[PDB]
This record gives C-alpha cells, sequence and structure tokens, in this order.
C-alpha cells in the first residue's frame, strides 16, 4: 500500500536473514552434535554448517580452518551412571589428577602466546627489564595459606603480561624447594599473607609443573588453571569457615 | 545431543537442594530443583492469563490485558475478575524469575566458574519489583502498578510520565539515559575492535591485542585494555538499571509535583536569584 | 569471599609502550603522557601517545569553533553577566531560522544565521573524525568495522539535522542547540506526529537499546567469570580454543538451549548496537514526509 508499510515488511525479511547468518557463524566450533558415545547425532537442527574460513596466524605459526575435524586428543576417565541419555558421568579415578569436571583442561598448543613483536607475552618479573610494583601490596616474600588454614609455601616472583602491563600469576616455593604457578584471579592478597580458598595445603604439590623455568605454554596454562578451579568442588572436604 | 567437547564437563554435583534427585539434563537443558520450580511457576502463570482472556472476551494477543486492582482496594486482596488474577500472576512471575537465577547458580558450581551472571540478572529482577511491589506499597495501592498487555503497558508509561509534566526533567532519569546511550556506544566499539583484529585486510595475518591498544591510543590518546572493557560494559549496564529504579522509587513518594518545577532550587539561590536579565529575570 | 576481579589487587608498571608501527607515519605521533594510578585500578594506566595528522587538526579546529559559536551566543543571552550565565545555563538556546526563510542562507545572525554557522562547523568536525577512524585502521592493516559501525550513528544525526529538514523545505524543522530546549523539542515532535509509541521503527529501536544493555551485561559478566582460565585473551581463544571458551559456551547451552563462539558473540554484539540508530533514523525520516500521524497510520495498516 504505502511506503512505510513497504519499509517495515522489508525490514522483517532482512532481520530473518541476519539471524540465519549469525546462528551459522556461531557453529564453527563444537559441531556436528554427538551422542554420548561420540558418534554423530541424528538430529542436527534446521541450520546447516557454514562453509569454512581460514585464519592466517602471525609469526610463522601456520593457519586455522573452521569448521574442521573435531577431537579431544586426550583420554577421558568417565563412566555412565544410567542406562539412558541425559544423566551424569562419574569419574573412574581421581578427578583432579585425571582432569575432568570443573578440573578439565583442553589440549591447546604446547607453545607460549607471543606478542606483537614475536616475543613471549608472559615472563617472570626478574627477567622483565624495568618492570616493578607501582601500587598495592607487593606479595613477594609473603607466606601462602590454604583453605585448611595451613601454610603451603611463600611467593618468590610475579609473572607479568608485558604488552598489557598486568600481573597474571604468582610463583610459589614449596616445602621441598620446587615452585608452582597460581592464577592471580584465584588468590587474595592481605597485609601479612596470601590466601587460597580453592586448595588445601596438601593439594599444592599436585599442581602441574612447567617444563622450562622462564616461560609457560598455552597447554600448561590450561592444566594449571583447570586444576586450581577444580578444588572448589573436589577439595571441599578440607575447606573450613 | 552434545557438543563435540561437552562430555568431560557433565559430572555429578554442585546442586543446592535435592542432592542427586534432579541432577540431569533434557537435551541441551540442565534441570535441577530450580528447573522444576520454574516450570511450575511458569505453567500456572500461563493458565491464569488464559482464564483472564476468557473473562475479557478476546483471544487476540494484541488486546489481551490483565489489570491490577483499582485504587479503592488499597493494599488488600481483590476479586479475581477485578484485580485478584493480577495479584496471583505477579506472585508466579516473581517465583519464576528468582528460580531462574538460583538455577544459574547451580550451573556455575558444576562448571567451576564465578557467580557474575546471576548477580547481574538480579538487577533486572529488582527493577521489575520496584514497579510492581516497592513503589505501589510506598504509595498505598496496587493500582499504581502496570498492567500486563502488549499495548496497555505503553499506555501506562505514557499516562504515568505525563502526570508529572514532561518526565525528561526528572534528574535521576537524565543520568539513567546517559548510561543507556553510553553502554550502546561501548558495545559497538568492543565488537568492532575484536572483529577488525580477527579479520584484517585480505591476505594479512591476524592482528594482536597490541594492535587493538595501538588503534585506540592513535585515535583518542587512551586505551582501557582487554580486561578493562569487560569490566566497563558490566558497569555501564548495571548503572543504567540502578538509576532507572531510583528515578521511579522517588516519583509519587518524595516528589509528586511537576518535575520541571524542581529546578527552581538552582535558580533561586540568593547569590543570583534577583540579578536582572538572562532567561529567569 | 572469592576475589571478583572488578578492581585489580596489585598494579605493575614497565617502560612506556610506543605501540606497533606497521605503516603508520611516526613523525605524527605525540610523546607519551603521564601514568594514572587511579585509572590503573580498573584498566590501563598509560596515557598517550596520540596520532595527530591533517585530518585530526581539522576536526579539532572546527569542533572548537562549533563550541565557541554556541558559547558566545549564551554569553550574549546572559547580558555578559557571569552570575546570570551560570544561573540560566541549562535554559539558554541557539534556535534555527524561522519557517519564513525556508532553506535559504539569507537569515540574520540574531535570527537563525548563527545556527547555520554552528551547523556548518559541526558537519565538518564529524565527517573528518569519520575519515580518521577509517585511515587509522588502514595504517595498521585492520578491518574497517569501527568506521562502518560509526556510520550507523552518523545516520541518525544526519536525518535529524540535515536530511529531514531539506525534504520538509525548511531549517525550522531541525533541532536547537540547548540543554533543556532540545528535550522540549523531542517531547513536542512526538505530540505533533500522533504519539511516537505507535511508530513501529521507534518500538524496534527501543528493543535494540534494551537488548544492548542485556547483551553487554551477559557478555561482560561471562568473561569475568572465566577470567580465572584467561578468558579475556579473546583473539588467541579464537585461534586455539581453551577451557575458558568451552565453559562459557556450556553455561549458556545448559541455561537457554543454545550458544555462541568467542568470535561469534562479537558479531551478535556489533549488530545489536548498530541496529539501534539504524531503525531509529528510518522512523524519524518517515515522520512528516510520508506519515503525519502514527495513531492514524496504525489504524489502517495493522
Ligand atoms: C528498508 C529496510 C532495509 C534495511 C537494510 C539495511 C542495510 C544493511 C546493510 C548491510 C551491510 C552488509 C555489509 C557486508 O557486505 O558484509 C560483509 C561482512 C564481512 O565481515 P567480516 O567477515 O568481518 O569481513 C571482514 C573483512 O576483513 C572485510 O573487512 P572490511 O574492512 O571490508 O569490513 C567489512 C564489513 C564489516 O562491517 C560489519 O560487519 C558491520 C557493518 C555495520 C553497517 C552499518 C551501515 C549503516 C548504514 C547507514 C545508512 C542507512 C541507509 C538505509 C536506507 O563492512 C562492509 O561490508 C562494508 C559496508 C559498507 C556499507 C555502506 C553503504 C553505503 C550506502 O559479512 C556480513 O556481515 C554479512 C551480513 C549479512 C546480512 C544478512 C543478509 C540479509 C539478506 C536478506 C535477504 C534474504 C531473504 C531471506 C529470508
Ligand atoms: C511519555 C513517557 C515519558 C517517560 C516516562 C517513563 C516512565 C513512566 C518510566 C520510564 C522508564 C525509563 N525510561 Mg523514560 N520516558 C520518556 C522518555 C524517555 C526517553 C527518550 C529518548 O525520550 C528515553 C531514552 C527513556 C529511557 C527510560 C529508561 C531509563 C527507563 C526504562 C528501562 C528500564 O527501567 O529497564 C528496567 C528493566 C526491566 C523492568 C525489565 C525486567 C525484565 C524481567 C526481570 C524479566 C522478564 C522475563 C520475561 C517475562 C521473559 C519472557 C521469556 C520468553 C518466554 C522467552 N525515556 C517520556 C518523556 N520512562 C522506566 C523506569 O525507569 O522503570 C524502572 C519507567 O517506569
Ligand atoms: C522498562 C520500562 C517499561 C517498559 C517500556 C517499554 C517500551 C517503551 C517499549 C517496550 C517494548 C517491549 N516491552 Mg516493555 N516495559 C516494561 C516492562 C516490560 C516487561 C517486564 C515483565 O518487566 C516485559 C516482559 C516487557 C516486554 C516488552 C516487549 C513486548 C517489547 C520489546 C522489549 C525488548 O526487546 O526488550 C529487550 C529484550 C530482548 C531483545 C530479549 C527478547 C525478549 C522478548 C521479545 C520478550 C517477549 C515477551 C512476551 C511477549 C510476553 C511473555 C509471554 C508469555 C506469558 C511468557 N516489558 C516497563 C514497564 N517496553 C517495546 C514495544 O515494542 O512494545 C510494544 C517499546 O517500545
Ligand atoms: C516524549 C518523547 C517521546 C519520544 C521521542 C523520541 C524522539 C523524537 C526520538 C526518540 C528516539 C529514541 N527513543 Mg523515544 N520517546 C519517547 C519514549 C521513549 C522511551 C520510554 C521508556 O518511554 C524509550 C526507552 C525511548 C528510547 C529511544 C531510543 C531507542 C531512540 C534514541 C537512540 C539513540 O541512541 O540516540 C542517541 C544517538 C544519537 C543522537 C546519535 C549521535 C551521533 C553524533 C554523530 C554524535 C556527535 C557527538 C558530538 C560531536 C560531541 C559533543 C559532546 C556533547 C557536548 C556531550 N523513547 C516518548 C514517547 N524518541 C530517537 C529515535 O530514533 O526515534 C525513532 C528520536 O529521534
Ligand atoms: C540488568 C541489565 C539488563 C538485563 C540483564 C540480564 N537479563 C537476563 C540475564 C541478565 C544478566 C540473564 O542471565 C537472563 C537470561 O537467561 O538471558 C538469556 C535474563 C533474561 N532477561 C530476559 C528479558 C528481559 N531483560 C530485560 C532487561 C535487562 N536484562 C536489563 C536491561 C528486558 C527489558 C524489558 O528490558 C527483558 C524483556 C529474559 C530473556 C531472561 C530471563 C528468563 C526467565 O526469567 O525465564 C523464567 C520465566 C519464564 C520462562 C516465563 C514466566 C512467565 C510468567 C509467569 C508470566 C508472564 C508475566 C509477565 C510479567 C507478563 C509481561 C507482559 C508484557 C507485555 C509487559
Ligand atoms: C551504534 C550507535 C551508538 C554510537 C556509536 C559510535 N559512536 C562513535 C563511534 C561509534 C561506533 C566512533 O567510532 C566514534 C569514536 O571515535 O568513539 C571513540 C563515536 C563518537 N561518538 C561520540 C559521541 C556520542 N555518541 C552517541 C551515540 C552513539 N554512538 C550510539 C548510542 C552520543 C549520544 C548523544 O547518545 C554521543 C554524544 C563521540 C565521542 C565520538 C565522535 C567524535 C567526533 O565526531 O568528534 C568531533 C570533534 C570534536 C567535537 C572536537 C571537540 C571536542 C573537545 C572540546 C576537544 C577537547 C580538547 C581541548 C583542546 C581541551 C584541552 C585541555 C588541556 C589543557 C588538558
Ligand atoms: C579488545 O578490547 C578493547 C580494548 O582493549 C584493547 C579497548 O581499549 C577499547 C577502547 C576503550 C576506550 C578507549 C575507553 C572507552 C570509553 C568510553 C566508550 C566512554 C566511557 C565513559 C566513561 C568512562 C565516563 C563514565 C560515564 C559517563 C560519562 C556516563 C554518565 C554521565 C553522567 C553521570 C553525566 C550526564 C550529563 C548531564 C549533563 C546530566 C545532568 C544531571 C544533573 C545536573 C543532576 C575497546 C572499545 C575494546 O573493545
Ligand atoms: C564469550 O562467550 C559467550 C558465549 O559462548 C562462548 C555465549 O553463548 C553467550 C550467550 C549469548 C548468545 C548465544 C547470543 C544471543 C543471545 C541473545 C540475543 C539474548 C537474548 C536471548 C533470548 C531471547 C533467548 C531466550 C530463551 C530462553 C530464556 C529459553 C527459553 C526456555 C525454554 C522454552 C525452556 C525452559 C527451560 C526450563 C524451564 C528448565 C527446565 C526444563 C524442563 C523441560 C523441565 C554469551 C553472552 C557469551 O559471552
Ligand atoms: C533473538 C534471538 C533468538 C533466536 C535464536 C534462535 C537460535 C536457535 C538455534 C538452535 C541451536 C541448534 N542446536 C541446539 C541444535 O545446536
Ligand atoms: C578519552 C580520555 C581522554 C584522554 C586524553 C589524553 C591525551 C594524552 C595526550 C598525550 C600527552 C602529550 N604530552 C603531554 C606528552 O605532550
Ligand atoms: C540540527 C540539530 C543537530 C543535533 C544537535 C542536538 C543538540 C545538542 C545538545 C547540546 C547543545 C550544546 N551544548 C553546548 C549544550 O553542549
Ligand atoms: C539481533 C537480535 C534480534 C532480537 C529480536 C528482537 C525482537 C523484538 C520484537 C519487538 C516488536 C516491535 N514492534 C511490534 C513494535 O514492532
Ligand atoms: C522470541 C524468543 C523465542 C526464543 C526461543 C529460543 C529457544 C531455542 C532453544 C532451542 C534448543 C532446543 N532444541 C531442542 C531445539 O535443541
Ligand atoms: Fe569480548
Amino acid at each position: 500500500f504505502d511506503l512505510a508499510s513497504l519499509a517495515i515488511y522489508s525490514f522483517w525479511i532482512f532481520l530473518a536473514g541476519l539471524i540465519y547468518y549469525l546462528q551459522t557463524e556461531n557453529m564453527r566450533e563444537g559441531y556436528p552434535l554427538e551422542n554420548e558415545d561420540g558418534t554423530p547425532a541424528a538430529n542436527q537442527g534446521p541450520f546447516p554448517l557454514p562453509k569454512p574460513k581460514t585464519f592466517i596466524l602471525p609469526h610463522g605459526r601456520g593457519t586455522l580452518t573452521v569448521p574442521g575435524p573435531e577431537s579431544e586428543d586426550r583420554p577421558i576417565a568417565l563412566a555412565r551412571t544410567a542406562v539412558s541419555e541425559g544423566f551424569p558421568h562419574a569419574p573412574t579415578g581421581d578427578p583432579m589428577k585425571d582432569g575432568v569436571g570443573p578440573a578439565s583442561w583442553v589440549a591447546r598448543r604446547d607453545l607460549p602466546e607471543l606478542d606483537g613483536h614475536g616475543h613471549n607475552k608472559i615472563k617472570p618479573m626478574k627477567a622483565a627489564a624495568g618492570f616493578h610494583v607501582s601500587a598495592g601490596k607487593n606479595p613477594i616474600g609473603l607466606p601462602v595459606r590454604g583453605c585448611d588454614l595451613e601454610i603451603a609455601g611463600k611467593v618468590v616472583d610475579i609473572w607479568v603480561d608485558i604488552p598489557e602491563q598486568m600481573a597474571r600469576f604468582l610463583e610459589v616455593e614449596l616445602k621441598d624447594g620446587s615452585t608452582r604457578l597460581l592464577p592471580m584471579q584465584m588468590v587474595k592478597v592481605q597485609s601479612n599473607r596470601v590466601h587460597v580458598n580453592a586448595l588445601s595445603s596438601d593439594l599444592f604439590a599436585g599442581i602441574p609443573t612447567i617444563k622450562s623455568p622462564t616461560e609457560v605454554t598455552l597447554l600448561e596454562e590450561d592444566k594449571i588453571c583447570g586444576y586450581v578451579a577444580g578444588g572448589l568442588m573436589y577439595a571441599a572436604p578440607k575447606r573450613k569457615s | 545431543a552434545l557438543l563435540s567437547f561437552e562430555r568431560k564437563y557433565r559430572v555429578p554435583g554442585g546442586t543446592l537442594v535435592g542432592g542427586n534427585l534432579f541432577d540431569f539434563w533434557v537435551g541441551p537443558f540442565y534441570v535441577g530443583f530450580f528447573g522444576v520450580a520454574t516450570f511450575f511457576f511458569a505453567a500456572l502463570g500461563i493458565i491464569l492469563i488464559a482464564w483472564s482472556a476468557v473473562l475479557q472476551g478476546t483471544w487476540n494477543p494484541q488486546l489481551i490485558s490483565v489489570y491490577p486492582p483499582a485504587l479503592e482496594y488499597g493494599l488488600g486482596g481483590a476479586p479475581l475478575a477485578k484485580g485478584g488474577l493480577w495479584q496471583i500472576i505477579t506472585i508466579c512471575a516473581t517465583g519464576a524469575f528468582v528460580s531462574w537465577a538460583l538455577r544459574e547458580v547451580e550451573i556455575c558450581r558444576k562448571l567451576g566458574i564465578g557467580y557474575h551472571i546471576p548477580f547481574a540478572f538480579a538487577f533486572a529482577i529488582l527493577a521489575y519489583l520496584t514497579l510492581v511491589l516497592f513503589r505501589p506499597v510506598m504509595m498505598g495501592a496496587w493500582g499504581y502498578a502496570f498492567p500486563y498487555g502488549i499495548w496497555t503497558h505503553l499506555d501506562w508509561v505514557s499516562n504515568t510520565g505525563y502526570t508529572y509534566g514532561n518526565f525528561h526533567y526528572n534528574p535521576a532519569h537524565m543520568i539513567a539515559i546517559s548510561f543507556f546511550f553510553t553502554n550502546a556506544l561501548a558495545l559497538a566499539l568492543h565488537g568492532a575492535l575484536v572483529l577488525s583484529a580477527a579479520n584484517p585486510e585480505k591476505g594479512k595475518e591476524m592482528r594482536t591485542p597490541d594492535h587493538e591498544d595501538t588503534f585506540f591510543r592513535d585515535l583518542v590518546g587512551y586505551s582501557i585494555g582487554t580486561l578493562g572493557i569487560h569490566r566497563l560494559g558490566l558497569l555501564l549496564s548495571l548503572s543504567a538499571v540502578f538509576f532507572s529504579a531510583l528515578c521511579m522509587i522517588i516519583t509519587g513518594t518524595i516528589w509528586f509535583d511537576q518535575w520541571v518545577d524542581w529546578w527552581q532550587w538552582w535558580v533561586k539561590l540568593p547569590w543570583w536569584a534577583n540579578i536582572p536579565g538572562g532567561i529567569n529575570g | 569471599a572469592e576475589y571478583q576481579n572488578i578492581f585489580s589487587q596489585v598494579q605493575v608498571r614497565g617502560p612506556a609502550d610506543l605501540g606497533m608501527t606497521e605503516d603508520v607515519n611516526l613523525a605524527n605521533r605525540s610523546g607519551v603522557g603521564p601514568f594514572s594510578t587511579l585509572l590503573g585500578w580498573f584498566g590501563n594506566a598509560q596515557l598517550g601517545p596520540i596520532y595527530l595528522g591533517s585530518l585530526g587538526v581539522l576536526s579539532l579546529f572546527s569542533g572548537l569553533m562549533w563550541f565557541f559559536t554556541i558559547g558566545i551566543w549564551f554569553w550574549y543571552q546572559a547580558g555578559w553577566n557571569p552570575a546570570v550565565f551560570l544561573r540560566d545555563l541549562f535554559f539558554f538556546s541557539l534556535e534555527p531560522p524561522a519557517p519564513e526563510y525556508g532553506l535559504s542562507f539569507a537569515a540574520p545572525l540574531k535570527e537563525g544565521g548563527l545556527w547555520l554557522i554552528a551547523s556548518f562547523f559541526m558537519f565538518v568536525a564529524v565527517w573528518s573524525w569519520w575519515g580518521r577512524t577509517y585511515l587509522r585502521a588502514q595504517a595498521l592493516g585492520m578491518g574497517k568495522h569501527t568506521a562502518w559501525a560509526f556510520l550507523s550513528a552518523i545516520w541518525l544525526w544526519m536525518v535529524l539535522g540535515f536530511i529531514r529538514p531539506i525534504l520538509m523545505g525548511s531549517w525550522s524543522e531541525a533541532v536547537p542547540y540547548g540543554i533543556f530546549s532540545h528535550l522540549d523539542w523531542t517531547n513536542n515532535f512526538s505530540l505533533v506526529h500522533g504519539n511516537l509509541f505507535y511508530n513501529p521503527f521507534h518500538g524496534l529501536s527501543i528493543a535494540f537499546l534494551y537488548g544492548s544493555a542485556l547483551l553487554f551485561a551477559m557478555h561482560g559478566a561471562t568473561i569475568l567469570a572465566v577470567s580465572r582460565f584467561g578468558g579475556e585473551r579473546e583473539l588467541e581463544q579464537i585461534a586455539d580454543r581453551g577451557t575458558a571458551a568451552e565453559r562459557a559456551a556450556l553455561f549458556w547451552r545448559w541455561t537457554m538451549g543454545f550458544n555462541a563462539t568467542m568470535e561469534g558473540i562479537h558479531r551478535w554484539a556489533i549488530w545489536m548496537a548498530v541496529l539501534v540508530t539504524l531503525t531509529g533514523g528510518i522512523g524519524i525520516l518517515l515522520s512528516g514526509t510520508v506519515v503525519d500521524n502514527w495513531y492514524v497510520w496504525g489504524q489502517n495498516h495493522g
């Protein structure tokens, strides 16, 4: 009829095409859908998989094409608890060591994240020229306490993001002279101590170690962060008040 | 069916009520005790809206409207046909929203993540409760609440505003709008920035966060950084809703005259109140 | 309680970052500014450097001329008295020419002439700022997404101040420069066009403005919740999916039945926001050119 009705009807058609485009772009990871045993599910939904795109990664690190063949590339220590679809899967060993549930990690590349100039993004502050604590309480030297109110160690360095100028891990020394990394997002700095709610003192030695003392890889960060977040569920027995 | 990477996360535990009784999924959806509660409250709410429609005499969704009790009932119960249904549906709606938040908390526990999402959602719930519970109680009648209907609720917005003149002149409403407009600006910039680094000029390598900071310093002399922009969006969005609730809790209670007239406090300060000229002298 | 990651517990600082080079002309970057400890609790502490070439100088110069054009008019309405100036600040107004003059530039300074001068200066300030968002992206080899999204905001401003007045045949249909006066104009526009709640484009615009707040609350809260697995590092999570991105997707899949990717949530984001000013500009353009009364229109067209 009139030009305003032509406009509103055109707009609704545009919006339907836009939602279609947006949903298919959000299917570039994780699909096709699967059954509980890893085979392809029968009903994938009404939206098809998008045609593949390729990212060119910087610093000679190659390309990525998605969607592409999906696999976990690691063992999963879990078993069914019911004879039909839709129930939980129980750990078959120790879920902190096996890396399942809230303790899960992914098999990212075993190289460190690089910066704009091709140098390691995260370094210990001792090896990062001109870096220093500019505000707040400096943690280096403080004892570290677990959720059982017992001392697990002391802080010996901060690991910093150089490009973004941010504290990312604390490096902690244990009773036997070895060290581990703790994510800054899972600690609480106080006047006289660092406190860690997610872990009890006896679980600190099981934190995954890094293979070189002056860098961390993407695979290593995932294993470390997955393991400390997992203690919220699996350490709870020793947590207290 | 599951996403290719999902099975390792579907473990037992994290529930707040019921132990393992309701610890299961239907397709993609997690259930839990609070999944059962939201279904019960939602279904009962929908049935009562239907019953309201028979008594009105339409099934047209553009005309169905459920009205609160008229002012003469004050804060008591009303008959179903004349406001009682609105009172019961409001109880169901509140029960559904709170249940939906607590179900989100169980999901957080199973996945080992922070509680920031249900915390943010609780601000929306608050804004709803200000309009249908807190303001009406402080004013002395359920009748000051809004009706449930597609067009009739806009009518309420229009009549409520024009009761105090041009509502633009509410100062808390001015601040709330600034936050809404600023939040939409920031959301456009964040999405554009990340996409412009993941999708560079044809044939070039993906950019780095260093390119993202550089872009913004070249442009406005400052970059807030990748952690900072997510903190910022959370804050602008919640502040917008906080000042919206505040701008209505004061209207009809501490202030009930025309909002334009409030600004006379500024112009009547004795220093300049009598100097001639300008607009107000 | 758990740490929440809204403010940082410790700040760390190194040498000033001069930034990436790529094809940028370095002769046009300033020096670095000072560091702010205050800002550093919430984001980055470094101020500067800034780029400033021919197009930035132009934008700034005309931007200030627009400001001072408005400012001297306000002073003159205040009779040059600084007490009156602060007292009546929100009430002063620079108004467009009267209907009498139509689209001509022949009106006197005191009665529309200054409004035209101020609008000239605003027009060059904004369009040159737009050019600079395009060029700064190109010098670094990045996509043009920021310039395309800014264009959607420019559309609504262009319709309000230039395109709709041209099509109606007079400058008197445009918006005055004033704090309270531009609110009165907004209220009056709705009254005269039969209540803007019946404009379907106005309703859509509101859906996207509410939805932008919904979506940034969802997205911001989600990334803070997975920051304990390095979730804010969004670009590398695109290139090599980690447990941060998997847990973020499953929260939403388990809650509402579907989910995004780390790249894909940013496409939802840019579109939700851009559609606010896109639908809004259309709704205003049609008002008074094609439809005089939205109530009346709604009665005849479902
Ligand atoms: C003529 C009318 C007056 C006026 C009168 C009013 C009145 C009256 C009010 C506002 C309010 C607001 N106005 Mg005003 N306003 C006017 C002009 C404007 C203009 C403008 C450009 O001119 C703007 C930008 C605004 C902006 C705003 C916002 C600040 C605020 C609304 C957001 C809000 O509260 O969200 C809060 C969000 C919610 C309440 C949503 C809650 C969602 C709940 C929790 C869950 C829903 C679940 C749902 C049922 C799920 C279904 C699921 C499906 C099955 C899938 N007004 C004019 C001058 N304005 C309102 C306000 O501040 O309210 C507190 C208000 O009451
Ligand atoms: C916030 C201040 C005012 C108000 C002012 C306005 C104004 C002004 C406008 C709207 C508009 C809308 N309002 Mg209202 N609105 C209010 C309170 C609410 C509440 C509530 C329970 O608190 C609800 C559910 C709604 C719902 C709606 C939608 C019908 C419509 C688009 C909103 C949107 O996209 O948001 C953002 C959310 C999303 C994009 C997510 C999707 C949400 C979907 C679309 C909600 C559908 C609800 C469904 C129809 C009702 C439930 C049905 C069953 C019983 C479950 N409003 C308060 C009283 N609202 C616009 C309109 O077009 O009205 C006709 C409009 O112009
Ligand atoms: C009584 C008044 C009427 C009414 C009259 C109008 C009118 C008239 C309009 C709106 C418009 C809008 N209204 Mg309405 N509106 C009413 C009731 C409401 C209610 C409500 C709850 O009741 C709500 C939520 C809204 C919401 C909205 C928005 C969705 C929309 C504005 C989008 C935007 O981001 O603009 C803000 C963005 C811009 C203005 C773009 C700016 C771009 C430029 C380039 C920036 C230059 C910056 C400069 C150089 C720097 C200077 C610095 C400064 C000094 C700070 N209205 C009532 C019914 N509303 C607008 C619209 O789209 O309508 C369809 C519009 O024109
Ligand atoms: C605080 C900032 C903003 C915000 C945030 C926010 N909203 C959220 C969340 C967050 C963080 C969620 O996690 C949650 C979610 O799951 O999103 C997908 C949600 C959510 N925000 C929603 C909507 C919504 N949010 C809005 C606003 C906002 N949400 C703010 C602007 C608005 C409006 C009007 O602006 C709406 C419409 C839902 C999509 C979802 C919550 C879903 C939910 O509670 O489901 C349980 C209930 C039901 C399934 C149905 C109940 C049926 C009732 C019993 C009967 C209906 C009665 C109703 C009152 C009638 C209304 C009639 C109208 C015409 C007036
Ligand atoms: C998608 C729709 C939303 C949107 C998007 C959007 N806006 C944008 C962009 C985008 C994508 C940009 O890229 C662009 C930008 O650069 O953002 C950083 C912009 C922008 N949006 C802006 C504002 C803005 N956007 C708004 C709205 C919106 N923008 C929508 C909600 C609004 C309103 C009314 O709601 C406003 C007010 C600007 C910040 C910026 C565009 C800048 C511009 O055009 O500037 C012209 C230049 C001037 C006016 C120069 C004068 C300014 C100062 C007076 C200079 C100060 C220096 C002086 C020398 C002082 C010296 C002091 C010393 C002694 C210390
Ligand atoms: C306005 C946004 C709401 C519309 C979005 C619709 C998306 C439904 C997508 C179904 C997802 C497919 N699935 C579950 C099989 O993976
Ligand atoms: C939007 C925030 C505004 C920040 C503006 C800061 C600009 C910094 C300019 C660099 C300082 C130049 N200096 C002082 C070294 O000569
Ligand atoms: C022709 C209209 C163009 C849109 C301008 C809208 C008015 C801007 C309101 C701010 C007025 C200027 N000032 C000095 C108070 O900032
Ligand atoms: C990109 C996200 C899409 C979200 C879709 C939101 C739909 C809102 C429906 C509101 C109806 C508006 N109406 C009837 C006035 O035209
Ligand atoms: C207008 C808002 C309506 C939004 C409905 C979106 C819900 C999508 C859930 C679909 C996933 C469930 N299932 C069984 C198809 O997989
Ligand atoms: Fe993001």
